Formats: structure tokens, C-alpha cells, sequence
């Protein structure tokens, strides 16, 4: 008539053990952060980058990602991602955050087409809101020029009035290349500064070396499961086997294309993979109306 | 140093053959005691690979021909480079792969190459001190945009003991976006030429880079003594070593593995129609009869 | 959400994975935002009926 079956009892996934690393804090906790107009765009790659620490992590002023679900970021494993080194004011968060191309916003920065670069700002209160007379903070906006995005400046003259030749730090109607940010000691509350960075993802035209870690099983054995170890999917149940698997060898293989013995990520073991409970079954009996 | 000339004369090469050598265990699963076959970048046997004398300044660019399989034997550190990109110069951002008995280097700065500077250890610099001097290989190291490190190649120290000079081959795989590395380091005891077998070359590096490579060079690192600066390629010649280099075009080899796992035997099907046989039938002994 | 069915009848979210109560917290939001188009811009935000 049919043929039972011993539905998966548990879910497994194997992946762990690797550490990520790719570093965050150094980016956000910085003990000498650079100025908003040596906003290098560092590359971070060769890492598997984490956002559970940074996006559950609470006590952040403005942790926003627009062109991308946060969820989402540790599933997307994109190319890498870019980090500019910038500080703006407490209240400077509409030049970031692309959506208003203020005039500010394209002077010492310009802002990307789509949202990929996410704006964490988190709240670096003895540092940036301190006693030292944060006056070293400076803002390039009159250069006479008009970069582009992803782009540092590309202006670097003395500022002038326009069609008239000048030269030092006077002229006429010349003034400084660069713009003061107060951030003075009234800068507590309010609009406190906030130092922020981008994290802008990279689409595949090249291989990618980014991602995120989700989660990890534990060790379970004699019992039909889930498989999942990294893509192998396919339920199964799990024997200790003594096969050889030389290192660079992770999966096993049977003469008829099938996967029949595996090594666990987490620690070199040799394992098993078989069906967990298909077989037919057959109803013997007589005639109905003599029996039933 | 940048201009030079050779020390030589106008290319004496040789075409031994090694019959049978260069299988890298093309998959990631593990088989025992099967023949699976699959079609794959492939070194053809009994194929012309061109000599090399080490002695003789030999080491011009080389095309890379859908993967490059390149083998050394030396009682020796001698060959320690290999240079390799798109055309090999600064404005493209080539690969460079060295060996170094500290830690092996990866990078992608615009090197001009500098016609190929060779490396070498100073003789009795001090009585317990021996480190490369004459690294001249960098040539105007700028806008790098990445850079790499990785494992150090350290097996080099076993299985050359006793002049046996243990071959070591180097396939250079690309996949279109990702490169792997295959190596395996056995003693021999022949001196004529390439031996006589079979091989277990294992994936090394799975690492990728993105950057489409044409054309392949390789450091001899050719140094005898300082005493003598030459004319930076001359005196600096001399070697007891002799590399070999190979190509491979697509084939599809019937691999036989064992309960190790290991492969023992390889036949290349479009080498003879005897090894047709083989392959079609899907068995090492062909049993007398007529087949199509 | 199953084909035909339109739930109006919601909640604000937790995102942050913070239980939390009346009208804000942090990374609770409601999310039944509007349009808010005018005739002014073009088409791209027009109103389809």
C-alpha cells in the first residue's frame, strides 16, 4: 500500500569554529579617530564581519541601514565593505545618510546613489564631547570645487573669490580652504558629535571574502536529523565510522553518486549518513467478506 | 638592474618526458577503491615540458595556458618566485607569490618587475646568521589596494636529505575568479630527469582573487656569491638545480583511488585508443573481444 | 502573510529583539508608514488606482 517514514527529529548545521574576527571595535572605539575631511575609504575584507554585537547593541545614537535590512547582513555575504574615516555634529545627520544633497554634503563628502554605506554612529562621550577644546576638527567646503562620490577631495588650492588671482591667507574675498567646527565644551547635549562610518558592501563582478557568522548545533548522534554540514542538506541519521579522509578530504562518496561518510567542521571526525526509516509495508489478508 | 642581459646562449632547451605524472585529487570529496572520471584542466602524458638549467639564467615569461603546471627538484632553496598576472606590468596590478623561510607574501602592487631581479642569500654574513640580501624584486611598490600573507612554506626542509632532491610540482589552477595551488613533496633518486609513477598533489590555497592572468614568470633567485656585483644577471648565474614546466589542456583522466583513499593509478583517455577502451569500459584490464 | 488577507489590526514591532510597550522604545517602531506623494512630482511616486 504505502511505505513509512521517521520524520527529522532535530536540525543541524555545521559551519563553526573558523572565528571570524574581521575587528569592529577599533573602528568604532578609536583612541585618536581621524578628521571628517581624511575620510579614508578603508577597505575591509579578508574577514567575516559581525553585526549581532553592533545592531542588538544598544546605547547608539543613530544605527540606521536604509538600503538593506540589518537582519539580513550577516545571511548577504558581499564583496567586502568600505569604512570612511568622518566625524560630523550631533545635529549634521541630514548631510548623511543620503536622501538630502545638502550643499554641505558636497563639499567634504559626497553621497553614494543608494544607501549601501549604513550610518552607525555611536556615542563617544569622553572623547568627542571632552575638555580639550576639540578645535583641531576641520570641514572642507570652500575649495571652489565639486568632487564626487566615492571620491576623496580633489581640491586642495588656496580658496578664491573667483575670477581674481590670490594668494596666502588674505586676499580679496578669499578665506580659508577649510571651515571650523566648533565642538566646543557646550557641545555636551543636544547635538553632541557622534563619530560615524560607513559600512558600503561591494557587488560580486570579483569573488567575494565577506560575510557574516548566524549560528552553530552541537554534537548529536543515532538520530535522524537535519544534515546540513556546509551545503550537504538532506536528512539523515549520523554512525561513528573509522574511514581515512586525508585533511584536504571533507566528504565521503559511494561508487553510485551518493555521500555516505563526512567530517564535522568543528573537530576532524569520521561519520556516517544513512536513511532513517524508508521501507515498505504490505497488508496480508484474506478474503473481506470471510475476514476483516 | 632594471636593464640586463642574459649569460647564455640562444635557448638549448630540452622536452623529457615524465610518462605519467601531474593528477591533484581534482575534487573535494573523498572515494575509496573507485574510478570516477571527470573532465578537467589535465598535464596529457608522455607531453614535451621544456627544460630548464638553473645554471644558465633560464627563466623568461612564461603564457599561462589555462593553467600552468610547474615541478622543481634541487637539493636547494633555489626557485623561490613565481610572477603572474595579466601582462605583468605596474598599470594592471599583477600577482606575486614568493617563498621565504619566515612566512610566504601575496600581493597585487604595481610592480614594474624590473626585468626579473634575482634573490639570494649572502655567504657567512655572520657565523649564525643567514637572511636574503640583494631583494631587488620590488619594483616602485604603490597603490597597492590590497595585500596578503599566508602560511610559511616550511615542509622544504625533509625529504631532500641526502642529495635525493625531492621534486616538488606546483599546479597553478584557476577556476575564472578563484585560484588553487597543488603540491606534493616525495624523495626521489634520479638525476636524468622527471621520474616515472604517478602523483597525490593536494589543494594548498582555495583563496581567490578576481584578477584575469595571460602570462606567467617565475624567480630563479640566482646568487653564488657577493663578492663579485657583475653586471646584476652575470655571476650571479650558476645553479645545481633544473625546473620543468607544464600545460594543461582539458582531458578526462580515469582516476583510480584505493582504501586510503589514494590515487594510484591515472589513464588518459585521448592518449591511445587502448586508453579509450579503458575509459569507455570504466575498468584498468580490457578483456580480449571487439568494442565500439 | 497567506494570499488575501489584509490584517490592519497591528502592533508595534520588536526588531531589536527588546520587549517593549506603548508607543516607542528602541528599535520598536509602527510600522504602517505612508506615502505621502504629491502632484507635483512626476511619475515614479504617481498615484496608481
Amino acid at each position: 500500500t504505502s511505505n513509512f517514514r521517521v520524520q527529522p527529529t532535530e536540525s543541524i548545521v555545521r559551519f563553526p569554529n573558523i572565528t571570524n574576527l574581521c575587528p569592529f571595535g577599533e573602528v568604532f572605539n578609536a583612541t585618536r579617530f581621524a578628521s571628517v575631511y581624511a575620510w579614508n575609504r578603508k577597505r575591509i575584507s579578508n574577514c567575516v564581519a559581525d553585526y549581532s554585537v553592533l545592531y542588538n547593541s544598544a546605547s547608539f545614537s543613530t544605527f540606521k541601514c536604509y538600503g538593506v535590512s540589518p537582519t539580513k547582513l550577516n545571511d548577504l555575504c558581499f564583496t567586502n565593505v568600505y569604512a570612511d574615516s568622518f566625524v560630523i555634529r550631533g545635529d549634521e545627520v541630514r548631510q548623511i545618510a543620503p536622501g538630502q544633497t545638502g550643499n554641505i554634503a558636497d563639499y567634504n563628502y559626497k553621497l553614494p546613489d543608494d544607501f549601501t554605506g549604513c550610518v552607525i554612529a555611536w556615542n563617544s562621550n569622553n572623547l568627542d564631547s571632552k575638555v580639550g577644546g576639540n578645535y583641531n576638527y576641520l570641514y572642507r567646503l570652500f575649495r571652489k570645487s565639486n568632487l564626487k562620490p566615492f571620491e576623496r577631495d580633489i581640491s586642495t588650492e588656496i580658496y578664491q573669490a573667483g575670477s581674481t588671482p590670490c594668494n596666502g591667507v588674505k586676499g580679496f574675498n578669499c578665506y580659508f580652504p577649510l571651515q571650523s567646527y566648533g565642538f566646543q565644551p557646550t557641545y555636551g547635549v543636544g547635538y553632541q558629535p557622534y563619530r560615524v562610518v560607513v559600512l558600503s558592501f561591494e557587488l560580486l563582478h570579483a569573488p567575494a571574502t565577506v560575510c557574516g557568522p548566524k549560528k552553530s548545533t552541537n554534537l548529536v548522534k543515532n538520530k535522524c536529523v537535519n544534515f546540513n554540514f556546509n551545503g550537504l542538506t538532506g536528512t539523515g541519521v549520523l554512525t561513528e565510522s573509522n574511514k581515512k579522509f586525508l585533511p584536504f578530504q571533507q566528504f565521503g562518496r559511494d561508487i553510485a553518486d551518493t555521500t555516505d561518510a563526512v567530517r564535522d567542521p568543528q573537530t576532524l571526525e569520521i561519520l556516517d549518513i544513512t536513511p532513517c526509516s524508508f521501507g515498505g509495508v504490505s497488508v496480508i489478508t484474506p478474503g473481506t467478506n470471510t475476514s476483516n | 638592474q632594471c636593464v640586463n642581459f642574459t649569460t647564455r646562449t640562444q635557448l638549448p632547451p630540452a622536452y623529457t618526458n615524465s610518462f605519467t605524472r601531474g593528477v591533484y585529487y581534482p575534487d573535494k570529496v573523498f572515494r575509496s577503491s573507485v574510478l570516477h572520471s571527470t573532465q578537467d584542466l589535465f598535464l596529457p602524458f608522455f607531453s614535451n615540458v621544456t627544460w630548464f638549467h638553473a645554471k644558465r639564467f633560464a627563466n623568461p615569461v612564461l603564457p599561462f595556458n589555462d593553467g600552468v603546471y610547474f615541478a622543481s627538484t634541487e637539493k636547494s632553496n633555489i626557485i623561490r618566485g613565481w610572477i603572474f598576472g595579466t601582462t605583468l606590468d605596474s598599470k594592471t596590478q599583477s600577482l606575486l607569490i614568493v617563498n621565504n623561510a619566515t612566512n610566504v607574501v601575496i600581493k597585487v602592487c604595481e610592480f614594474q618587475f624590473c626585468n626579473d631581479p634575482f634573490l639570494g642569500v649572502y655567504y657567512h654574513k655572520n657565523n649564525k646568521s643567514w637572511m636574503e640580501s640583494e631583494f631587488r624584486v620590488y619594483s616602485s611598490a604603490n597603490n597597492c589596494t590590497f595585500e596578503y600573507v599566508s602560511q610559511p612554506f616550511l615542509m622544504d626542509l625533509e625529504g631532500k636529505q641526502g642529495n635525493f632532491k625531492n621534486l616538488r610540482e606546483f599546479v597553478f589552477k584557476n577556476i575564472d575568479g578563484y585560484f588553487k595551488i597543488y603540491s606534493k613533496h616525495t624523495p626521489i633518486n634520479l638525476v636524468r630527469g622527471l621520474p616515472q609513477g604517478f602523483s597525490a598533489l593536494e589543494p594548498l590555497v582555495d583563496l581567490p582573487i578576481g584578477i584575469n592572468i595571460t602570462r606567467f614568470q617565475t624567480l630563479l633567485a640566482l646568487h653564488r656569491s657577493y663578492l663579485t656585483p657583475g653586471d646584476s644577471s652575470s655571476g650571479w648565474t650558476a645553479g645545481a638545480a633544473a625546473y620543468y614546466v607544464g600545460y594543461l589542456q582539458p582531458r578526462t583522466f580515469l582516476l583510480k583511488y584505493n582504501e586510503n583513499g589514494t590515487i594510484t593509478d591515472a589513464v588518459d583517455c585521448a592518449l591511445d585508443p587502448l586508453s579509450e577502451t579503458k575509459c569507455t569500459l570504466k575498468s584498468f584490464t580490457v578483456e580480449k573481444g571487439i568494442y565500439q
